[PDB]
């Protein structure tokens, strides 16, 4: 099992002694590894073209969180309000107050991207499986107050991807 | 009376004008279980706790409300606070009466 | 009772057991008792004043060849007569195996630094010290690390608020960053997850 | 809004404070004594938005509000305001720009400002003006806020109106300036000595006395005027200044047309001119010592003293070779009074 | 913003004298 | 029972008057090194005060133990560890003051 | 969103197969129904 | 990507990379994939399952105990001494 690196040793033969000392006068590996970079020099840059090209993703990739409908066009959300209890990070806040139909519903499902630590065990624990880990990687924004989401703009946030969630969810969930 | 305020960092604030509140927790009524209900815990007293200006969050301005404390005994928990020099409140541990069953007292007449 | 549950080997239960009887009389002015966790963890107990001699021995050899400690934890507890209660790990390489010493110690009384009798411990007992109130007895430099400088009370304390009761602001008036008590905003929920009915009924003390 | 909890960064408080041009000296020391009572703000820029960020670690996440603006249209004015519980003017400015005339800075806006605030029925109205801004032939600047001050006091007679008696502090346009008058080599004295004399407030005193106004019922329609603890004279003055900036100090005599002679030739630089006329007769006038009318201690503040708190507001000045000292060093400068 | 609306509702004095 | 320093009181005192002398001192140095411009004296008034904080604690070891933390504060000083920030932190300037009377508190904030 | 027709009891889901709100069973025909999530009420 | 220039390059090299090029991928996975259908797990049966044996966590025991000092004879080892590590075999140095 265990291996020696090293402690393999020069021969002191005069072929080899020679061999050393002509390396040391005029620097073989070092001409070595200077012929390396030149090698490096000619083959294709590995960079892509952003942002007019973008990198691969997966599907179970995480990002801009979603609340999204029903395709009846029902909110899907119902207050079971363990997203709020089972993520690390506390970020949401949630505040349920019955429909008037009497249906549960939230008045301010909230959250904040200040806190949130993008772990996905929101994206686990909806039993009904409103909130959603968006693909949208991408809204960086200038202001703090911002980041700080309402329900609403989570709403907004699933209206613009809600063909693209769907679209990973039926791509992935078998393998949950 | 072995006091080490001095040593705790604590601000005079809170070793003075607040007090804990020794008791072993009730049971929550919903429940029919016990377990929780046993051992000694060390609550503090609750201060103020407004609203946040933004979004409507319960801020908060006191170092240690949410602080709790397990113990085996009372007397140790007593003790614990006066090592810490605290005012306390303490309260007796109030068990269940035993009480008589009957399946057939139910059908005496 | 085969896939999931762990098979737990009879034979590191024995040798480990053995020996712990082994040092049990080798030594027995002070350990107190030999306990072996279930899952083959061995682990002795020392009277807070005989931490030297013994971990002394921990290195010395008749088998107790335990060299370099693995960590000098200090687990705290806001009960008993004396609250912080230390461990030492340990590992005996050509025996390849490991045990677990530990004292016990008053808020107030100064046990001794064991940074010579296992070497490498002498990051340890700056830790301890300023995660904790115990002080360790020729200890060549305690001082404080893992936290800011003044700071004072400290954590790990079991109570201490984990928002402590301090924050840095950095203030246009005086050009400088200061501190100030902690203002806190959305407050720390606490949720109380723990739960009735005992799962344990292979544990659970008597109810005295 | 009754105000809740601790006074802190998250303290809220009833306060919805408007300053304007705040991206001066004062009111950024204002902004933070609201800062550290929590208590929002609304500044609104008319500059660029760059100066204004160091503005915004003074707040609390929603608290700091930057707003566009202008001084001239009327509605532009009615947007800041339009739910302000008080709106506070500090907009001040040395040197006249060009499309901004000298007058307007000093009537106009104030005047939207005061008829806005009744319209807006906002709760509280205040103003500054120097203290030197009795009418007088020298200077323009002290007339046409007498114009303004006399204007918003038609408009928003409840207003308190801020008199300041000269604040100093590191950002200060005008300690600094006469530490940097060195530059040329002497220091234009007009006649040296007893010519003029002025008396100086820690700029620290001027906002702590502001904010507290607001915290006094008592200053309703008060004309307010902040004067330091401290008199002394503008040759012992300077005399001072070269005394903690340890440069060397040569006094330089000057027939008065000559010193104006020289504003003239510096009013010409387009962008902002280290000197001006108007300046010039900034200089020379020495302000009055009327203590009758209500001011800084009235609000219960005390003055902190000018000499403890020149050093670190002229250290920048020093060369290396003098760059640490101690103040005391220096030796308190002799009070007149 | 601030969302879910309002708190205590506190109730005022009444505009009719005594 | 295991003291950790000097043997009952007293022997402890001379102790803390020996860190009085060190912090006295060390002060002015303290000044001019880190450039502050608290006033000199004001600095060795709040020594003073500081000392002043716990001038009644009574306990056998507990004293020691706080010439122990005492001591390593002026050890920060001395090797410019802690710095300008961190050692005017002591006087508290930024905050709003908070008068003691009931009456005071009564009419600011809900209180204990 | 009009009632779906039911005698008696039925199940909803909300028509996601293991994508809707969990299974349940609304139970009723002539009345109205429901429901979980899913407004599938039975009216009918 | 031209014989111009790719001979010269692997002979700068010494390495020939034509025959790996893997500071690129060309042609790898292929992103869709079929369904899952995915493994049922062991314990899945119906007819016979007891929880009251499958479970671990139950089986956790109080430790084991022994002088509790506090309420010939030969000497011995923790563990037997592990052997000396054979070196390695086919790449006996580096
Ligand atoms: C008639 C007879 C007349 C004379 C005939 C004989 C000629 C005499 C022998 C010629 C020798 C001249 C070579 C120049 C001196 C070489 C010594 C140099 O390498 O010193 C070594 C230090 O090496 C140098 O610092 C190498 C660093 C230089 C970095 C630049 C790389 C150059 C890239 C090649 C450019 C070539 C362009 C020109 C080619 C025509 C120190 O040796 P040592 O301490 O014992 O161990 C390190 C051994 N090394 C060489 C493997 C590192
Ligand atoms: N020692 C002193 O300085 C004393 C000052 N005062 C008075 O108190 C006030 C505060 O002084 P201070 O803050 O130092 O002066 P500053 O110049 O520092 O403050 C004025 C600010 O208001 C802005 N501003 C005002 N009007 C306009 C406008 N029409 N368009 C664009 N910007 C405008 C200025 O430019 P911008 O915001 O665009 O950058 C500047 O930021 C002054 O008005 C002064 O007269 C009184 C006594 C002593
Ligand atoms: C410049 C500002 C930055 C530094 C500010 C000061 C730094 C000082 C740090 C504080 C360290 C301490 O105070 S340690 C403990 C000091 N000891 C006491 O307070 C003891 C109180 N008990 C007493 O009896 C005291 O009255 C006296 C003064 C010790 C009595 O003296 P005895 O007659 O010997
Ligand atoms: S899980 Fe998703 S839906 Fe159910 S409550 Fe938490 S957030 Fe609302
Ligand atoms: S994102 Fe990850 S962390 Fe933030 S809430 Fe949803 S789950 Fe909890």
């Amino acid at each position: 099992t265990y291996k020696f690196v090293n402690m393999r040793e020069p021969s002191m033969d005069m072929k080899s002694v020679t061999d050393r000392a002509a390396q040391t006068l005029l620097w073989t590996e070092l001409v070595r590894g200077l012929g390396m970079t030149l090698s490096y020099l000619f083959r294709e840059p590995a960079t892509i073209n952003y942002p007019f090209e973008k990198g691969p993703l997966s599907p179970r990739f995480r990002g801009e969180h979603a609340l999204r409908r029903y395709p009846s066009g029902e909110e899907r959300c119902i207050a079971c309000k363990l997203c709020e209890a089972v993520c690390p990070a506390q970020a949401i806040t949630i505040e349920a107050e019955p429909r008037a139909d009497g249906s549960r519903r939230t008045t301010r499902y909230d959250i904040d991207m200040t806190k949130c630590i993008y772990c996905g065990f929101c994206q686990e624990a909806c039993p009904v499986d409103a909130i959603v880990e968006g693909p949208n990687f991408e809204f960086s924004t200038e202001t703090h107050e911002e980041l700080l989401y309402n329900k609403e703009k989570l709403l907004n946030n699933g209206d613009k991807w809600e063909a693209e969630i769907a679209a990973n969810i039926q791509a992935d969930y078998l393998y949950r | 009376k072995l006091d080490i305020t001095t040593l705790t960092g604590v601000p005079e604030e809170h070793i003075k004008t607040r007090k804990v509140r020794i008791f072993v927790p009730a049971r929550n009524n919903m429940q029919s279980g016990v377990n929780n209900t046993k051992k000694w815990k060390m609550e503090f007293d609750t201060r103020e706790r407004w609203e946040n200006p933004l979004m409507g969050w319960s801020s908060t301005a006191d170092p240690l409300s949410n602080l709790v404390l397990t113990f085996s005994t009372k007397e140790d928990a007593v003790a614990f606070a006066e090592k810490n020099g605290w005012s306390f409140d303490v309260e007796e541990r109030k068990v269940p009466k035993p009480k008589s069953k009957s399946y057939g007292a139910n059908f005496s007449w | 009772t085969r896939p999931t549950i762990r098979p737990r080997n009879d034979v590191v239960h024995k040798q480990l057991s053995a020996f712990g009887q082994y040092v049990a009389e080798i030594l027995p002015k002070y350990v107190q008792q030999v306990q072996v966790s279930c899952f083959n963890e061995l682990e002795i107990f020392i009277h807070p004043d005989g931490v030297i001699p013994v971990l002394t021995f921990l290195r010395d050899h008749t088998n107790a060849q335990f060299k370099s400690l693995a960590d000098l934890t200090a687990v705290d507890v806001p009960t008993r007569q004396n609250r912080f209660e230390i461990v030492y790990n340990l590992l005996s390489l050509r025996f390849n195996s490991r045990i677990r010493v530990k004292t016990y110690t008053d808020e107030l009384t100064p046990i001794e630094s064991s940074v010579t009798v296992y070497k490498a411990a002498n990051w340890y007992e700056r830790e301890i010290w300023d995660m904790f109130g115990v002080f360790f007895a020729n200890h060549p430099d305690l001082r404080r690390i893992l936290t800011d400088y003044g700071f004072e009370g400290h954590p790990f304390r079991k109570d201490f608020p984990l928002s402590g009761y301090v924050e840095l602001r950095y203030d246009d008036e005086v050009k400088r960053v200061v501190a100030e008590p902690v203002e806190l905003a959305q407050e720390f929920r606490k949720f109380d997850l723990n739960s009735p009915w005992e799962a344990f009924p292979a544990y659970r003390q008597p109810p005295e | 809004l009754i105000p809740h909890g601790k006074g802190g960064r998250s303290s809220v408080s009833g306060i919805v404070a408007t300053v304007f041009g705040a991206t001066g000296f004062l009111g950024r020391y204002v902004v933070n004594h609201l800062g550290r009572m929590g208590s929002q703000v609304i500044v609104p820029y008319r500059c660029e938005p760059y100066d204004t960020m160091h503005l915004r670690p003074m707040g609390d996440l929603g608290q700091i509000i930057f707003m566009e603006w202008n001084g001239k249209d009327k509605d532009s004015i009615r947007k800041v305001v339009e739910h302000s519980n008080v709106v506070i003017n500090l907009v001040g400015r040395e040197w006249e720009t060009k499309n901004f005339d000298f007058e307007d800075v000093f009537v106009k806006i104030p005047h939207a400002i005061a008829q806005v605030s009744k319209e807006a029925g906002v709760e509280k109205l205040i103003h500054i003006s120097h203290l030197n801004a009795d009418i007088k032939s020298p200077s323009r600047y002290l007339r046409s806020k007498a114009v303004g001050e006399k204007e918003v006091r038609a408009a928003f007679p409840e207003a308190t109106i801020i008199k300041p008696s000269d604040i100093f502090g590191r950002e200060d346009r005008f300690l600094n300036y006469f530490a940097s008058m060195r530059w040329f080599g002497g220091v234009p004295l007009i006649s040296l000595g007893k010519e003029t004399v002025k008396q100086p407030v820690y700029i620290v005193d001027v906002s702590k006395g502001i904010i507290n106004a607001i915290k006094d019922p008592d200053a309703k329609g008060k004309t307010f005027a902040f004067v330091g603890p401290n008199r002394y004279l503008l040759f012992d003055l300077v005399q001072y200044i070269f005394a903690v900036a340890y440069r060397p100090f040569l006094p330089y005599p000057l027939p008065h047309f000559a010193y104006r002679w020289v504003g003239r030739l510096f009013e010409v630089s387009p962008f902002e001119p280290w000197t001006t006329r108007d300046k010039v007769e900034r200089v020379h006038m020495s302000d009055m010592t009327l203590p009758h009318l209500p001011g800084l201690e009235d609000l219960g503040i005390q003055a902190t003293p000018l000499e403890l708190k020149a050093i670190e507001v002229l250290r920048r000045h020093r060369t290396y070779r003098w760059l640490t000292s101690e103040m005391e060093d220096v030796k308190p400068a002799k009070t007149v009074n | 913003y601030s969302t879910t609306r309002k708190k205590i509702q506190e109730w005022v004095p009444p505009s009719t004298p005594y | 029972v295991k003291p950790i320093f000097s043997r009952d009181m007293n022997e402890a005192k001379r102790r803390v008057r020996e860190l009085y002398r060190a912090w006295y001192r060390e002060v002015p140095n303290t000044v001019h090194l880190f450039q502050l411009d608290i006033s000199v004296k004001q600095g060795r008034d709040k020594v003073r005060e500081m000392f002043m904080k716990n001038a009644h604690v009574t306990d056998p070891r507990v004293v020691d133990l706080l010439v122990i933390k005492g001591k390593m504060e002026l050890e920060e000083t001395i090797n410019v560890w802690k710095q300008r920030t961190h050692i005017m932190r002591f006087f508290h300037e930024t905050e709003a003051p908070r008068p003691t009377d009931f009456l005071s508190k009564f009419y600011v904030g809900h209180d204990p | 969103p009009v009632s779906e027709v039911g005698s008696r009891v039925i199940s909803c889901d909300g028509g996601g197969g293991a994508l809707g709100h969990p299974r349940v069973y609304i139970n009723l025909d002539k009345e109205t129904k429901t429901g979980t999530c899913g407004y599938c009420g039975l009216q009918f | 990507a031209t014989r111009v220039i790719q001979l010269l390059r692997n002979w700068a090299s010494g390495r020939d990379l034509q025959a790996k090029l893997q500071l690129r991928y060309q042609e790898i996975s292929k992103r869709t994939q079929p369904p899952p259908k995915l493994p049922v797990g062991p314990s899945h049966k119906l007819s016979n399952n007891y929880y009251c044996t499958r479970d671990g966590r139950r089986e956790a025991m109080p430790p084991s105990i022994v002088m509790s000092s506090q309420k010939e004879k030969k000497a011995v080892t923790p563990a037997p001494p592990i052997k000396r590590w054979e070196l390695s075999k086919d790449q006996p140095y580096l």
